[PDB]
């Protein structure tokens, strides 16, 4: 494995990876960590 | 075939007991499980009008001074409404994206790096101490402050800064907090438990 690795640079066709969201006044950190990574993954594995 | 903004609204409001307790916190693995059982519809930022179910809780200032109102530490969990916003197509049921697997990655820095390298960003959790709130840049390392609670985030890479190894992490406190919404935290010694609750999963292709 490489010394460094930035997912934003490695999958440039997947803008969600660079996105930062705002959970608002709610303890929904658990849901955000999930949906954000799920969005990145749906894009990264776009079928086959 | 799909670059979609997955709805945080749908996960937060409709998962129920299996994910924990809505705005009062929950379980990361429970959330990935929901994705595989019920799927998630699309949904963008607070009033973007993007997707089936955009986020309904307004953005606020998270431990910083900005132009938005200050956050007031968790409010009420909104209703689980199984409908898309007006004007959006397709319907709720057909806008659902399903995951085909949900799993936990071991507390092992190398296995976490391999997972991210091969399959993409993962979700993790760590203990937030008071000194983290003021983070601005560099590699975070807990020095002092009282425990504020657990926090789940997205880990999307790693690196070495000034000789100090770190994890590249995306917070969910908007972009005016920290380093444009991101931060780096000490890697390799389960610092604040950053390596202890890594969860991920794979989409149904
Ligand atoms: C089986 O497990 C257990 O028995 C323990 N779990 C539980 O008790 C329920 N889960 C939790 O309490 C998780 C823990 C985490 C380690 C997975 N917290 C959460 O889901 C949230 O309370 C994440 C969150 O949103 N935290 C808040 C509080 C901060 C201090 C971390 C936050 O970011 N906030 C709350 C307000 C808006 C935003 C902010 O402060 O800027």
């Amino acid at each position: 494995l490489p010394e460094s690795f930035d997912a934003r640079e490695q999958w440039p066709n997947c803008p969600t990876i660079k996105e930062i969201r705002d959970q608002g006044s709610c303890g929904s950190c658990w849901a955000f960590g999930a949906v954000e990574a799920i969005s990145d993954r749906i894009c990264i594995h776009s079928n086959g | 075939r799909v670059n979609v903004e997955v709805s945080a609204e749908d996960m937060l409001t409709c998962c129920g007991g299996e994910c924990g307790d809505g705005c009062n916190g929950g379980f990361p693995s429970g959330a990935w499980n929901f994705w595989t059982k019920k799927g998630l519809v699309s949904g963008g930022l607070y009033n973007s009008h993007v997707g089936c179910r955009p986020y309904s809780i307004p953005p606020c200032e998270h431990h910083v001074n900005g132009s938005r109102p200050p956050c007031t530490g968790e409010g009420d969990t909104p209703k689980c409404n199984k409908t898309c916003e007006p004007g959006y197509s397709p319907s709720y049921k057909e806008d659902k994206h399903f995951g085909c697997s949900s799993y936990s990655v071991a507390n092992n820095e190398k296995e976490i790096m391999a997972e991210i390298y091969k399959n993409g960003p993962v979700e993790g959790a760590f203990s937030v101490y008071s000194d983290f709130l003021l983070y601005k840049s560099g590699v975070y390392q807990h020095v002092s402050g009282e425990i504020m609670g657990g926090h789940a985030i997205r880990i999307l890479g790693w690196g070495v800064e000034n000789g100090t190894p770190y994890w590249l992490v995306g917070n969910s406190w908007n972009t005016d907090w920290g380093d444009n919404g991101f931060f780096k935290i000490l890697r390799g010694q389960d610092h604040c438990g950053i390596e202890s609750e890594i969860v991920a999963g794979m989409p149904c292709t």
